[PDB]
């Protein structure tokens, strides 16, 4: 159909949000005391979620800089 | 749902896209263009653009969009606060009054052009228009409307200019500059009519016809 | 804080590690009567040289040519055990136990010193990156 | 130029500090080799020599630069600084004159002064960038 | 990527400086409509194509004693682009004077802060000549001549000789000459009309050119310039070529004179 | 390949180069130049550059490049995502569509100049031109096309100036400032002729012919 | 109350909103518009815009507002010194003298416009009007007042221009630029009258009566 | 005293307030307005405003201010250099000579108006007027003085305009445009009289008498 | 000497003062005034100053100051490069040729006035006068010379105007507008004698003499 | 032939990536249990790879700053 | 090449490019200020 | 909103309360007839999540003692170590959430 | 992408599981007939790396859901039943803890590299 810039950004934000939500669910399960889940997995997944959110923030900064660079020029 | 991750990441970027896109999505295009053209008439700038006309246009647009803002408030914010709505249902809930508001002002032929040059397939109704089509079409319609208002405002001051020039050089005052004689008469005409009320009221009421 | 100091200290780490592994072998195989083919075990030592002999200037240590210690190969006398020759003498590897204790002790200390040198140089270099800004 | 004539001194001093740094880490790495004869250099005299003469590093040759795919290789290179012997205390039966305490206090001093040089260059370059904006 | 390059990145700066001077000064290149970033990027992105095969080695001295080198490049750019403006000034004169014949400018006669005639006829012919320029090889010959200056006057201790800025000074000069040589038929015919309708005053001093003359002369001028619009197309050829030759001349005058 | 090593360093710098190069290498120079010139005519600017003309040009260039962006996406992003393409053939897979689009728009004489000054030899076909040649030729051709369009747009408004000035001089209105009288007539000239739709449509049509 | 956070966060942003809203909500609109229109009369600038007229206006409006600022000081700053008042009642305490001043200056029918277009409910008294309706009302009424003053300013120099042109015409001076002769007489009429004192003083008097 | 905080804080703010308020507070207002009016005569501008008349006016005001600035220097810069004066008595020690200078040029009645619109009580002596009263009074008096000098400058060129016009009419020049005839004669009159020297000298001698 | 500090402050700030102070210090004042005056004759602008006249004056002043720039180069840019002359003797050696250039064109009584109002004591020799006194005196002298040159240029075109008007009115052409007749005659006089070369050569010769 | 400094940047990025990949595969092999590879060798190579990666990041930062500055000269 | 040498080279080149760009900015501004006056 | 930290915050508070309980256990490890206590962390966390702002169950004893005391010190040591480790984990998790929320923000 | 971290992730998790197994071996040092266990680390790690279906996704309220002990050859028979050799278990436990620390350091360094690339 199309690239759908809005749709692509929505998909990326959904990926980041579901990653953090899943990491938070895993920490939820661990602290609640469910067997299975392990401490090392909890920390590794929470750090991975932090990395993904940081990537999102960096891309946000670059895109905002791009948009404000386009919109400052005269016509 | 979003989890204080992307939330408050889309909020801050929403605010950074605010000043251009949202203020040029609603009004303040027509109001600013009409005031600028009015200010070309009546002589020199003679009014502090970045000071009074911009602020007056901001207040005017607040008042014009107030029903839209109230509908967005009631249909999106309070339902978005804590219960059954989180930033995807909220999007159409908050867009629907805005999309209706922009549809009511679009030229019924700008949508045609932008839909046909975006390869868009047949449109079933007024609600099938995508925001992608409706933004630039609304912008073009708004520019046309602003220029129409602009000529219609220019007319009486053109009348004053031409009558003063004719009287002057008919009387024999061959080459006295008619702009200098006319400028006080332009201000007089625009103050006896109470020009500012007529203008802003007509703009506001035009903007929902 | 040049990059050719990583090579020097890393080589020092490797040499200290190999010396320590050899000394552990010596201490473990004390009173090892036989070798696999059948021979008394010969306690070994490692030879430390300066690395990159030609030209250069000074830099690094090499542990090439592990050699065999020439202690007099102490004997015991058990003419009931095989592996004892005529005038029954089990050949009994020649390990100076306290010397090997001290060897491991000093090897650990020098290894720790070089590990630290690595860390310090890396901190030097990462603060080199912050030159200007 | 006149940008690399005012920053030249600290650049040369900081490079010389790095060179003395790997000299001292070669001292540390050869802590327990026999007959090492710890080396060191005189920083003030060598810095004056560098400013007056230049670099003039002695000993080093790379291969030639023909069409690609001709396996570059290089000879063993060493800075022109004349290594000086460190006068030893406490003879040690194996020639190794590397005293941990002397070498290590010199290592810490050299590290600190290298950091000082980095700070000075950073200050001068930030000053240049602050003029030009 | 070190100064093993980052002073070979001194290979880009001077040619970039010269190309940027020409772009900021040239007729089409330096139009306020272009976003500034486009002009800058075009300068950078032309020099990147021209920078190899330009053997340049200099030094941006602190407290630059080599700023007199930078001057040089800027000057050469000012030589190439600005001179090409003469060809437009010519028509921007010619058409202007044509208005000064019909009726359009008696405000500029006896006195003000408003000229009002630049918008009328000078901008007709000036943008007509804008298009005539572009339509060739307009945009390009200036850039090719800039590359030729790179090859004839690359970088040197003797950048500019005297006796050579008079060439461009008394060059136009041909601004007035060519503006006339273009507007001469129109001026002469409207001189005939003006003198004829003046001779009408001999039969009756009441005929009042203010009442009779101006409507007649306006129609005569409009119709006549419509009839003599195509005459510009050959003239612009001249109007550009000769000025190019002048630039070419000075560009090739400078090396054998250094 | 690269392993979340230099990747995401090259990606972020690619995002850095996005605004300037990727909007000055595709479109949005021609449209923005045409809008600027159009504002040079019609008297005063009275259209908020930083917002409305920029936004309209950006939407119009997006609508124009939807096919090119679609082809680059389909032949790069879907394959570059996790399998058989990663930042090595991604570049040429994404460059071929952009090259074809740029070549379809270049004036045929600019390539000649930039090949003759880059000292490159004869070029057998359309494809033989490389990026190092294609970019300056494309920008020069885009400037040429934009100014041809823009001056053709001026010509009628200067016709309006001509007629109004000549009529005022014919009536003898000695020094009535014809620009003020012309401005409203330029505005209806540009709105009765259905100006903004015709202009946007002509630009979009011209931009693929 | 607020806690040295949001306090000193509302303070800095208030200072940000100062230059426009606060200088165009009090005075300095009528005064600057009258000064600019006066400068259109008497020919050329004859007073540097950004420097002397603007500075003189800033001083003058400080002088008109000094009573309102005195009452705002007494009712906000002194009690806001640690005791019984901190930016909650202090807000309307400091508004009330300013609201009284603006109401005392607004047109009695601009309020009607900006109220009826806000769907605001019936108002009991002057105190029941909100700042929301009060701002645009004050701005529009102040623009009317400024243009009335400007018309009266243009009267006498119009008189001088007409009398000069008529004398020249009667003497037979077909083609003399009467503005050139009349300009020194414009300054004449503006200095023997001692025009700067009279105008500064009459603005101040008109501004409160 | 102050502690290298607010010192070097008020210094930089003083520098920022320099170009506008200080220059339009000391001189260079009269000089620049008189230069502008001389430029009005003699025909067209024909002298670049943004560079040469500004530079010459700056040089004239520096030369005129040298006694004032020398008094300020001897009364602050030596005694503010490290001993017994640190930017509290520096301010008033430096203000007093400048205050005396500005008082020496203020019209006797501008002070009266601005004092009466400050509700200031009775004043005892010239030392009792504060800077608040003294700025706008000096500005208004300076504008009056500038316009008076403007008359004295327009007079002779008005004579030339009228005498050329009268000769041309009596001779029978029906409608020759006497302005083009009189412009070179205006320049001739202004060069033989040695007008630039004697004009700047007259301004200087006027300015402190 | 200065130390990687102030050097590249004084340089960048000197580049900031370049366009105004340094350009009006040397030439380009006389040339620009003469060019504008020549444009007053021959009718309308017809020479786009933002495009052509300013650049022509720029080239002409480059030619004019080729000798002084050559001598500056010899005295400073050789010695000051790398050896034995460091920004103190360089400053005076490089000031000498420009200062001689300015002193050679300054009227011998401009310096008199500007010394008598700077309260400078005795000035021993021509070299003793400082730039403080030399700048405004040079500017005033150059204005006088520019007006003289413009007057001489006005002479022949004034003659053509009066002779053409005389011919028209004597041959019975009662009330024809002689200006439109004279304008092409102005061109003919200006081009047949090859007027531009005469003008630039005469200016160049008279500029140093 | 030619240097084409974009090719030099490509070479630098390839060097950085190859060094990190070598360190990663060495850690791979060691933790997998492959005999030979020593622990101090693994850690030293990981350290060197980290320093090279920060090299690349600093070069990135300064190139982006330089480009953002050359796009500020008015033309 | 020495690492400190590489960063010192980085910064020296960066400062030189900054200085060249600032000088060109001043010169271009002067040119436009000269070209924007009245004649 | 800003109840996205509620779960770990209440978990950390309950962990602190359990630390207090276990310290009381250790302290009274000698008082005759003490009947060591504990709380069920999972059930109490769920209960405080469903409603908001804790019954002291009795640790089932082993190894009688004739002084009535049922604090079996080894179990208490292991549980105290576990609780301290889980408390530090909760600190790290809350810290990570707050770091993330303030990283996204500025 | 972002599965480069997978290898050390699985290696660390497997180290933790082996730690649990070895702690069980130590704890059961004296129970009769325990018959000590272990895992083969290389084989398990290869197996996890070399080698999961998401359920039906129809309308909401649809409940998405989801879910080798080798024997160490003994030395020194007991006929008190057990086969845990304390020396072997202790050396294996110490080595496992050391390698767990290594894996933790490596994973942390990879995360630091990724996070440093992003600013």
């Amino acid at each position: 159909s199309t690239v759908s810039f809005a749709g692509q950004l929505h998909a990326a934000l959904d990926r980041i949000s579901d990653r953090q939500a899943a990491a938070r669910v895993q920490a939820e399960k661990f602290t609640l005391g469910e067997p299975g889940i392990a401490l090392n997995d909890v920390m590794a997944d929470m750090q991975k979620a932090s990395v993904s959110m940081q990537m999102g923030i960096q891309v946000r900064n670059k895109l905002v800089a791009a948009y404000q660079e386009v919109m400052s020029m005269q016509v | 749902s979003w989890s204080l991750s992307v939330q408050t990441l889309v909020f801050i970027t929403s605010l950074t896209f605010l000043p251009a896109i949202l203020l040029m999505m609603t009004s303040f295009t027509r109001i600013i263009i009409v005031f600028g053209l009015l200010r070309n008439a009546l002589g020199t700038p003679s009014a502090p653009p970045n000071q009074v006309l911009l602020g007056l246009a901001l207040f005017l647009t607040f008042f014009i969009m107030s029903p839209v803002i109230d509908k967005i408030y009631v249909d999106a914010y309070q339902p978005f606060s804590e219960q059954k709505i989180s930033m995807q249902e909220a999007l159409d809930k908050g867009a629907q009054p805005l999309r209706a508001f922009m549809l009511r002002q679009t030229r019924e032929a700008d949508l045609a052009l932008f839909a046909r040059l975006a390869n868009s397939g047949p449109l079933q109704g007024p609600e099938a228009v995508p925001m992608r089509i409706l933004l630039p079409a609304y912008v073009t319609s708004e520019l046309k409307t602003a220029f129409q208002i602009g000529f219609t405002i220019f007319i009486p001051f053109l009348i004053i200019d031409l009558v003063i020039a004719s009287v002057l050089m008919a009387l024999g005052m061959m080459m006295v500059p008619p702009a200098t004689i006319a400028l006080p008469f332009k201000l007089m005409l625009f103050v006896l009519v109470d020009g500012w009320q007529l203008l802003m009221g007509s703009l506001a009421q035009s903007f929902y016809s | 804080a040049l990059l050719n100091i990583f090579d020097i200290a890393g080589s020092a780490l490797a040499a200290q590690s190999k010396r320590l592994n050899v000394a552990a072998s010596n201490l473990a195989n004390a009173d090892s009567v036989t070798g696999p083919d059948g021979q008394p075990y010969r306690a070994k030592q490692v030879v430390f040289q300066v690395d990159a002999a030609p030209g250069q200037a000074t830099g690094g240590v090499k542990v090439a040519s592990v050699i065999e210690s020439q202690a007099p190969e102490k004997l015991v006398y058990e003419p009931g055990n095989p592996l004892a020759d005529a005038n029954g003498y089990v050949k009994m590897p020649n390990v100076d136990v306290v010397g090997e204790m001290v060897n491991t002790m000093s090897a650990s200390r020098s290894y720790q010193a070089n590990i630290e040198v690595l860390n310090t140089v890396k901190s030097m270099m990462l603060k080199t990156l912050t030159l200007g800004q | 130029d006149r940008l690399d004539a005012a920053l030249r001194f600290q650049q040369e001093a900081l490079n010389l500090r790095a060179q003395r740094q790997e000299i001292l880490a070669a001292n540390i790495a050869n802590a327990d080799t026999p007959g090492y004869q710890a080396r060191d250099i005189d920083f003030a005299s060598e810095l004056k020599k560098v400013m007056v003469r230049g670099r003039e590093e002695t000993g080093g040759v790379a291969l030639t630069l023909t069409s690609s795919h001709h396996i570059p290789a290089q000879a063993v290179s060493s800075p022109a600084v004349d290594l000086l012997y460190r006068v030893p205390d406490q003879p040690s039966l194996d020639g190794n004159t590397v005293d941990m305490d002397r070498e290590r206090t010199q290592f810490a001093d050299n590290s600190l002064k290298y950091q000082m040089g980095l700070t000075v260059l950073g200050s001068q370059l930030k000053g240049m960038m602050n003029v030009l904006q | 990527t070190s100064e093993q390059w980052l002073y070979w990145l001194h290979l880009y700066f001077w040619p970039l400086l010269r190309v940027l001077a020409l772009i900021s000064t040239a007729p089409i290149l330096s139009e306020r409509a272009i976003p500034k970033r486009v002009k800058l990027g075009l300068g950078i992105m032309i020099t990147l194509v021209i920078a190899p095969s330009l053997p340049a080695n200099d030094t941006p001295l602190f407290s630059i004693a080599a700023l007199w080198l930078a001057m040089q490049q800027i000057l050469i750019g000012i030589a190439l682009g600005f001179t090409m403006q003469f060809a437009f000034a010519a028509v921007r004169t010619a058409g202007e004077f044509i208005g000064l014949q019909m009726g359009l400018s008696f405000a500029t006669f006896v006195d003000p802060g408003s000229h009002l005639n630049m918008p009328v006829l000078a901008r007709i012919m000036d943008m007509l000549a804008m298009l005539l320029f572009l339509t060739f090889n307009g945009h390009l010959w200036l850039i090719s001549l800039l590359v030729d200056t790179f090859h004839t006057l690359p970088i040197g201790s003797n950048p500019v000789n005297s006796n050579a800025f008079m060439a461009l000074a008394r060059a136009g000069g041909l601004i007035f000459l060519n503006g006339l040589m273009l507007a001469l038929p129109v001026i002469t015919l409207l001189l005939t009309l003006n003198l004829a309708l003046g001779l009408l005053n001999r039969m009756a001093p009441q005929l009042s050119i203010f009442v009779i003359g101006f409507p007649l002369t306006l129609t005569v001028g409009i119709m006549l310039m419509a009839a003599l619009m195509p005459l510009i197309a050959p003239f612009c050829e001249h109007l550009f070529s000769e000025i190019f030759n002048l630039l070419a001349d000075i560009v090739s005058e400078m090396p054998i004179n250094n």
